[PDB]
Parts: structure tokens; C-alpha cells; sequence
């Protein structure tokens, strides 16, 4: 009676924009650790970012996301946000949320696709 | 006598969450200190009350090794008089403390990809932990002024999480594994030596 499904993801194109959305159910993402991984064809599965239940410093991103990514936390839609900004083709792949009450919750994955080019 | 197991809490395989710290009691053995600090392996060596070493020519009663693991910023609330939920809610040290705490880095073997979630730790409590302290119960923390029933809800928060190490973590987010000594004189056979 618990689990997280995450919307959001599509097409994009060169320095874009996309708004993910871990939406959290059958508890309350108040004081947890939201963890966004990637995968891509065939590559190892990258951890993204991360928002941690407490701390004065609370966000966490990876060196190859960071500036670019936001996560934030609504508490009123009881979900957490993943801002990517300024995209670019070389990190498209499935992106995943983590939470862990009680045991490990996985959410079933998006697709983001960046392109590049002219049409 | 004989060696003290000190290779059966140093060298674990799976060490315990913060919030349920293991203790291994070590008696009747003599125990070679010197390798130990000398071994270069520990980041972070300390002790209080004692030199390291010389700490092969005392005798001790009991000698307590308090084994957990932590994040890397969480290190340094593994001291007498610090604070921190570390120190608040998980693992207190006493004032008058008299020991040695050993803490290496274990990203190599406590970290998996996508994240290992075994290693816990606590966020909330009604009151701090008494130095030694050891809290295990899963109760719903109620955070406000209505009651919760044990149901997760607003105000009413599960009170533990998982630290999730994974390997491309920075420093001060991945695994250390700390080992905690207390030595114990007692009206009683001093068990323990050095060589």
C-alpha cells in the first residue's frame, strides 16, 4: 500500500528544460531521502541527485549535473521535483526515484530524450 | 592466553547501522595495540584519556570495541561533548570518556551501484541519548501536538532512514567504518595485556 510513480520526462531539445515529478503515495515526503538515478543504453546506472531528510545543505547533485539540476520537495502534492535545465544530448537516458521507509521503493523510470541538430 | 579476536571486528564483512551499533566484549587475550595505530589504514586514530602508544603496557579488565558505520562528515561527532544527530540520536560518547575511536574510509566494500541501503540511522527522538545509549524501537515520531495512532501522516514521521552509499557519493556522504575502543579496570583480573 505504498509506492512512487514519476512523470515528466519526453523530448527536448539543446539547452531546454524539463520538470520531473516523483509522485509519492501511501506516505509522507517530509523528512525522507529522494535519491534521482539515470541509465542509458547499455552505460552504468548514474546517480544524479539527492535530497536528504535533513541538514543545513540538503541538496545533492552530481558533478556532471550540477548547476544544471534543482530538486525541490512540494508538500502540498506530496511529490518531489527534479528541475533540468540547459540539457544536453550527452545525459537522455531513463531516470529513476529512490526512497527507502522500511525497505526500497523504485519508481518505475521516465524517458528523457535530448536532441540536437536542425529539422 | 591468547590473541584477541580484534580481526573479527575490524575486519567484518557487513558492519551494523549507527542506530543499532554492535559491541564486542574482549577478554582473556593479549592484545598488540602498536600494530593497530601504527597501520596507517585508519583516517582518523584518536584517543581520549590515553596515549596510543603506550597503550600496550596497561592492563584492563574489559575492553569494549563498539563497531558502526557512518557518513564522512559524521566522523567528528564521534567525540566526547559533540553534538549532532550522530551524537543526539544514535551514538553517544560520555564527557569523561576514556578511549580510543578508529574510523576508516569503506566506500569500496559499503557502497553499492544504485546504493546500498542496509546502513541505517535515526532522525528523531523525545530526548537525547544518554552517553552508551541504544535505541532500536521503529515507533512513528509525533512532531506536533496531535497523536498518530502509528500511521505515518503530518507530524508523524518514520524515524529512521538509510544513509544509501553509493560510490560516486562526495567524501563527506560516503561509507566510514568506525570502530569505538573502551577499556574498563574493575575489582577484578586485569584480562587483557599487551605482548
Amino acid at each position: 500500500q505504498v509506492q512512487l510513480v514519476e512523470s515528466g520526462g519526453g523530448l527536448v531539445q539543446a539547452g531546454g528544460s524539463l520538470r520531473l515529478s516523483c509522485a509519492a503515495s501511501g506516505f509522507p515526503v517530509a523528512y525522507k531521502t529522494m535519491w534521482w538515478y539515470r541509465q542509458a543504453p547499455g552505460k552504468e546506472r548514474e546517480w544524479v541527485a539527492a535530497i536528504e531528510s535533513y541538514g543545513i545543505k540538503w541538496t545533492r547533485y552530481a558533478d556532471s549535473v550540477k548547476g544544471r539540476f534543482t530538486i525541490s520537495r512540494d508538500n502540498a502534492k506530496n511529490t518531489v521535483y527534479l528541475q533540468m535545465n540547459s540539457l544536453k544530448p550527452e545525459d537522455t537516458a531513463v531516470y529513476y526515484c529512490i526512497v527507502w521507509v522500511g525497505a526500497q521503493y523504485h519508481g518505475q523510470g521516465t524517458q528523457v530524450t535530448v536532441s540536437a541538430g536542425r529539422a | 592466553t591468547n590473541l584477541c579476536p580484534f580481526g573479527e571486528v575490524f575486519n567484518a564483512t557487513r558492519f551494523a547501522s549507527v542506530y543499532a551499533w554492535n559491541r564486542k566484549r574482549i577478554s582473556n587475550c593479549v592484545a598488540d595495540y602498536s600494530v593497530l595505530y601504527n597501520s596507517a589504514s585508519f583516517s582518523t586514530f584518536k584517543c581520549y584519556g590515553v596515549s596510543p602508544t603506550k597503550l600496550n603496557d596497561l592492563c584492563f579488565t574489559n575492553v569494549y570495541a563498539d563497531s558502526f558505520v557512518i557518513r564522512g562528515d559524521e566522523v567528528r561527532q564521534i567525540a566526547p561533548g559533540q553534538t549532532g544527530k550522530i551524537a543526539d540520536y544514535n551514538y553517544k560518547l560520555p564527557d569523561d570518556f576514556t578511549g580510543c575511536v578508529i574510523a576508516w574510509n569503506s566506500n569500496n566494500l559499503d557502497s553499492k551501484v544504485g546504493g546500498n541501503y542496509n546502513y541505517l540511522y535515526r532522525l528523531f527522538r523525545k530526548s537525547n541519548l544518554k552517553p552508551f545509549e541504544r535505541d532500536i524501537s521503529t515507533e512513528i515520531y509525533q512532531a506536533g501536538s496531535t497523536p498518530c495512532n502509528g500511521v505515518e501522516g503530518f507530524n508523524c514521521y518514520f524515524p529512521l532512514q538509510s544513509y544509501g552509499f553509493q560510490p560516486t557519493n562526495g567524501v563527506g556522504y560516503q561509507p566510514y567504518r568506525v570502530v569505538v575502543l573502551s577499556f574498563e579496570l574493575l575489582h577484578a583480573p586485569a584480562t587483557v595485556c599487551g605482548p
